[PDB]
């Protein structure tokens, strides 16, 4: 009795909704009012064809989004908007900016040590995580599968308890917490939050999501990156997790065709065009250098930072923007451990060292795989030549 | 010339032959492991790497899917190989099975080969399936 | 109040049952290889078994789980029962009429097989031709 | 200084000139892998390589010769027809099979996709080859004390040795390595099987447990040291009666 | 590898506890092997008795038979 | 399955041997119809 | 039911089996000629051999 | 609710830990030698003899693979590419060509 | 020792076999 259902009103701001549906474009408020009418209904009194009709008139009246926007907060629904609603806008929030919100990423372990490949069989997934955190807290999940990306976001959002304050019988809802799914992949994407409700949810999910062998969520990666397109692109189930920086061109297969295709365009016998890289240190002593070698060296550059010679597609902008990584290298001279602690800051890492390389500021002959964008977005440290990450 | 055109283009032919089997090796070379002897100058590269590719047949299509790149690169300290990079998605555990080939550490080209055909497996088994279920779908019995 | 309180008393009897068990299988699994098959009873092929999994820790289940994939092995696994209680052939030929139907049938045709071989004298020039 | 490097171009001066990830261009260094490393004893020839260019499709035949059995090799000889473009395999015909491998090739060869029809053609041919260096390891290991003779076409070995305890008993084990081709069924590989069975003066032991010792031996000592430990359980027992 | 100080510290106390653990599960497994070694040597002594003394067996009975077969030509 | 009035014990007993039973007699009734499966596949090979 | 749709599988590569077991039984006793030709054969072939 | 929070978080990381896999592998390792030892000092005694249990009968074919190995060599007999009677044809056409 | 014992027993048969 202490799961919420998708019918209960609970005490929301209508400044803060107001605010919040403003940034909505109109034809998604229009899906959103003819779905929520046609499945809950509303105070405003008319038959659902009814009701598309008005939204029509109002669509070719040209009307601004703020007219429906009042109707929807004040007569469709004055008491109060229910628990699906104020899911389902946010999550339509973070369909409309997916660049405002952060991720973590946890790997699924299990038993022995193998990650597990988690599976879901959504609407018995959502009843039995609804029926597990029901017994903490009054709780209320919503999923939901992205347009574009093959995931399965959820929203758990918990309610707590509540001079005289005179008489609210209130719910407070708490900032929503999600926790995204891929489709077939250990790595489970999930909203920034370190207080007791996030390591609650987190704690149930893997409790819900077992049910033949126990298994727990290991943090991979302790700095957040936004944009979940690019957090799918780095530790998702792709092609280009484990191959980035100067190893995209394996990730996207650009260099090599079908074994079954003409003979004549192979790379063997056409050739490529590259210079002689001078092994000697000469980059330290040097002018208006012939533009076909420096187009040269600057594709060079484009090479080793994203892997293409043309890269991915200003154009140093990389594959997935890096905010904060953190490389700790150790070496050996003659009997002695010596670490050296570069930390990195910015909107992309690699892109700005990339712009750097192009200055001549350095030397990409000797900047480094891990320098280069390899393994991208893990911070490490690096002994005997092999990236290890932290935990 | 045209002659050495002639047997560089039987050698393509030939590695062609070679790419229809699903698991070939291929040389490579990390640029940052190409030191110099500084004896005459022969350079030479300092940590072999070891490159595979996993090239399925989409029986449907007619088609070679696109390749599956898995790369080895040679350990500093004891010279076995160990998983650098691989283009293999995660539902797949190259990890878990480059571990359990030879009990960990790997050092000829059989186990190399014999972990390379273990994830080829794994490439078979879901582009088969696809291919089942495609097939389904294509001759209209179900929806 | 009273029912997260119940909740945790549940929990907390579950942890203390399975630090228990792990406990006691630790325990159990120490005692079972004291006083099982340590002893004088070791068969003595299992001597080589004994020196790499407990004497020394190579040439073992590693070499199996090379193998299994190198030659594409399989073996005649092991019938999965519990608590000791052996497989009833009886029971099991009842359960399938049609195994004893294969076992008469395989004989028959084992016989026309044989007797088909035995004229056609392949073993008697085999030797002969080499 | 620019350079331009093609498939025939010097490993040293590719070394000069490599600031890029892809796989070396010296063709001679990769067909050196392919033929060496990824597939040895593989003597694979191509011999025409004609094309319809009006229809844009390239006929290739190929002989691929299994050479790992030096003595007796069975080779087979492909046609395929190319796309060219977009590339489709429209038609692919086996042209020729040698004889002492064509019927098992027969029965897997009239399934679909040669990718799985070329490589289990090459792992049959290598685990046939290491099954006739498991045979010959344990017939050398047993020559002198037991009698090795291998029948149903070197498929079991018979190892004979007569025991004190009676009137001079004989114990014989018979060992097998059927290799099997899938035809009718779960995956394209060819698969092996290893199973005992255990005589002595004519009575044949039960195979239920016989069979968990020799899941158990193998399981646990590989293959070829579980078959040793196999042969010294039951052609040996005065070995172990102590 | 670790980061803070606490961390380094923790680590640091449980790899001091399992080389500890280590040592003394080494000096168990090297009792252990030691006790296998002499049984193994035991019972290979114990075989080649047995096996000698049958072979001794089997020699008197190579002579019985010679004998028999000379009486009989 | 775990083990343990008298009767319903004794039928629960009794249905979990059973149960046992039929695990048994699957797996070998599995095992010997991929035997059988093989072995018709060389047959229909040798008649092809 | 399992076991069931078992058995019938079974019992049904068992028809096939005796299917082919009777298309298999051809009664004969050519063998001793076949030993005789072959005796004769390995006797000269060694008598050939021995040249 | 803390408490309960961190008392199923120490559920969860027991439960799934490593030493807990270690202890039940362990176990089924202890198991399968135990089983396998008895069984090999069975079979070792009802090979040479004093038994004292059946363990040396075979009369119902629940698990029987000379069937499969009688079959296989039926079909590698007559074989109709390489056989037994197209090899002596190839012998035929040997002699025939060393001869005329 | 075991090769001395096996033609030992060899042995032991060719003078059975030879034997009435």
């Amino acid at each position: 009795e202490l799961r919420l259902e998708d019918n209960y009103v609970p005490t929301s701001d209508t400044l803060v909704v107001f605010k919040q549906l403003m940034k909505l474009p109109v034809t998604v408020l229009y899906d959103l009012t003819l779905s929520w009418f046609a499945k809950f209904g509303g105070s405003f009194d008319g038959d659902i064809y009814l009701l598309t009709e008005t939204l029509d008139l109002l669509i070719e009246k040209g009307v601004r989004r703020n007219v429906i926007v009042n109707r929807i907060l004040y007569v469709y629904w004055p008491d109060g908007l229910n628990v699906f609603q104020l899911a389902e806008i946010d999550c339509h929030l973070m369909i409309s900016k997916p660049e405002k919100f952060k991720w973590l990423p946890s790997k699924a372990l299990r038993g022995d040590g193998k990650p597990y490949v988690v599976k879901l069989q959504p609407a018995k997934f959502i009843e039995n995580l609804q029926t597990d955190l029901a017994k903490i807290y009054h709780c209320h999940v919503y999923m939901f599968k992205h347009p574009s990306l093959p995931v399965l976001i959820t929203r758990i959002q918990l309610f707590d308890s509540n001079l005289d304050k005179f008489q609210g019988k209130p719910l407070i809802s708490r900032r929503p917490y999600y926790v995204a799914f891929p489709l077939n992949s250990p790595i489970i994407f999930h909203s920034v939050d370190k207080d007791i409700y996030a390591r609650l949810v987190l704690q149930s999910i893997s409790r819900t999501i077992s049910e033949r062998e126990t298994i727990i969520f290991k943090p991979v990666q302790k700095i957040p990156v936004k944009s979940i397109h690019n957090i799918m692109t780095l530790l998702g189930p792709s092609r280009f997790a484990e191959s980035m920086g100067p190893w995209e061109c394996y990730a996207s297969a650009n260099f090599e065709r079908s074994p079954l295709h003409d003979y004549k365009k192979h790379q063997g016998l056409t050739g490529k065009k590259v210079m002689v890289r001078e092994f000697d240190d000469s980059f330290l002593n040097d002018g208006k250098e012939e533009p076909e070698i420096r187009r040269l060296r600057l594709e060079k550059n484009m090479i080793k930072f994203k892997g293409s010679a043309n890269g991915v597609m200003s154009r140093y902008s990389s594959l997935v923007p890096i905010e904060k990584v953190g490389f700790t290298l150790k070496n050996e001279i003659n009997s002695r451990i010596i670490t050296i602690k570069l930390k990195f800051n910015g909107n992309d890492i690699f892109g700005g060292l990339h712009e750097l390389c192009d200055k001549n500021l350095i030397n990409i002959d000797k900047v480094p795989g891990w320098l280069a964008g390899e393994n991208g977005s893990f911070s490490g440290t690096i002994m005997n030549g092999d990236f290890q990450r932290e935990q | 010339s045209t002659s050495d055109r002639s047997e560089l283009e039987d050698y393509i032919v030939l590695e062609n032959v070679y790419r229809m089997f699903g698991i070939t090796f291929f040389p490579l070379v990390d640029p940052i492991d190409l030191k110099i002897k500084d004896a005459s100058g022969e350079i030479f590269v300092d940590r072999e790497m070891l490159g595979i590719r996993l090239e399925v047949f989409s029986e449907r299509t007619s088609q070679f899917e696109k390749p599956h790149y898995v790369l080895l690169k040679k350990r500093i300290k004891s010279n076995s190989w160990f998983l650098f990079k691989h283009t293999i998605p995660s539902f797949i555990d190259v990890q878990g099975i480059f571990d359990d080939t030879n009990g960990g550490l790997v050092i000829s080209h059989d186990d190399a080969y014999l972990f390379a055909k273990r994830v080829f497996l794994q490439l078979v088994e879901v582009q088969k399936r696809r291919q089942i279920f495609k097939d389904l779908e294509a001759k209209k019995i179900i929806h | 109040n009273e029912r997260l309180e119940a909740i945790l008393s549940r929990e907390q009897n579950l942890l203390e049952e399975t630090r228990k068990l792990c406990m006691n299988l630790k325990t159990n699994n120490k005692k079972r290889l004291t006083e099982k098959l340590i002893q004088k009873d070791l068969h003595p092929v299992l001597n080589k078994a004994m020196e790499y999994t407990y004497g020394l820790e190579p040439d073992g289940p590693v070499t199996f789980r090379n193998d299994s994939h190198e030659l594409n092995l399989m073996l005649n696994d092991p019938i999965k029962s519990t608590a000791d209680v052996r497989l009833d052939k009886e029971e099991v030929l009842s359960l399938l009429p049609s195994l004893k139907e294969y076992t008469k049938k395989s004989k028959e045709l084992k016989e026309t097989m044989g007797q088909m071989i035995s004229d056609s004298h392949e073993e008697e020039i085999k030797e002969v031709f080499v | 200084r620019v350079e331009r490097i093609n498939g025939l171009t010097n490993l040293q001066k590719e070394l000069v000139t490599k600031y890029d990830t892809l796989p070396l261009l010296n063709m001679n260094l990769r067909l050196s892998y392919l033929r060496d490393h990824t597939y040895p004893h593989l003597q694979v020839s191509v011999q025409s390589r004609d094309r319809v260019h009006n229809d844009g499709i390239e006929v290739l035949v190929v002989n691929y010769k299994f050479c790992r059995n030096t003595m007796n090799p069975f080779e087979i000889q492909f046609k395929m027809f190319y796309k060219f473009e977009d590339s489709t395999l429209l038609k692919w015909e086996i042209l020729r099979i040698s004889t002492n491998v064509r019927l098992k090739a027969k029965q897997l060869l009239a399934t679909r996709n040669f990718q799985k029809c070329l490589l289990s053609l090459y792992e049959f041919d290598k685990i046939k080859s290491k099954k006739t260096g498991i045979f010959q390891n344990l017939i050398n290991l047993l020559k002198r004390k037991t009698r090795c003779y291998l029948m149903n076409n070197s498929d079991s070995l018979i190892v004979e040795r007569v025991i004190r305890e009676g009137r001079l008993t004989t114990i014989k084990l018979q060992i097998n390595f059927i290799i099997t081709m899938p035809g009718e069924r779960n995956c394209f590989l060819p698969m092996s099987k290893i199973s005992i069975a255990l005589w002595k003066g004519g009575e044949r032991f039960n195979q239920i447990d016989l069979d968990e010792i020799c899941y158990g031996l193998i399981k646990e000592y590989g293959v070829k040291t579980g078959l040793k430990e196999i042969c010294n359980v039951c052609l040996f027992p005065d070995m172990y009666a102590r | 590898r670790e980061s803070s100080k606490a961390a380094i510290l923790a680590c640091a106390a449980e790899y001091i506890q399992k080389l500890k653990e280590t040592d003394e599960a080494n000096i168990e497994k090297w009792t252990l092997q030691k006790l296998l070694s002499e049984q193994n040597a035991s019972q290979l002594a114990s075989a080649n008795e047995k096996l000698q003394e049958e072979l001794g067996n089997a020699y008197k009975e190579i002579e019985y038979m010679k004998r028999v077969l000379r009486k009989e030509g | 399955l775990p083990q343990m009035d008298l009767k319903v014990l004794s039928e629960y007993s009794n249905l979990r041997k059973d149960l046992i039973l039929k695990c048994q007699a699957l797996q070998i009734g599995e095992s010997k119809l991929s035997d059988i499966l093989s072995q018709t596949n060389s047959i229909n090979s040798l008649t092809t | 039911q399992r076991l069931q749709i078992l058995d019938d599988a079974i019992q049904e590569k068992t028809s096939e089996l005796a299917e082919f077991e009777n298309m298999v039984r051809s009664p004969s006793a050519g063998d001793n000629a076949i030993p005789g030709l072959l005796q004769i054969i390995q006797s000269y072939i060694n008598l050939l051999e021995e040249n | 609710n803390q408490q309960i929070i961190s008392v199923r978080n120490e559920i969860q990381e027991l439960k799934a830990g490593k030493d807990w896999h270690d202890l039940q592998n362990e176990q089924a390792k202890l198991n399968d030698k135990v089983k396998l030892n008895k069984r090999l000092n069975d079979l070792t005694s009802t090979l040479l003899g004093k038994y004292e249990g059946s363990q040396d009968s075979e009369d119902d074919s629940i698990r029987d693979d000379s069937n499969i190995l009688d079959i296989a060599h039926f079909v590698d007999l007559m074989d109709p590419y390489n056989g037994l009677l197209k090899k002596i044809n190839k012998i035929n056409e040997n002699l025939s060509n060393e001869l005329q």
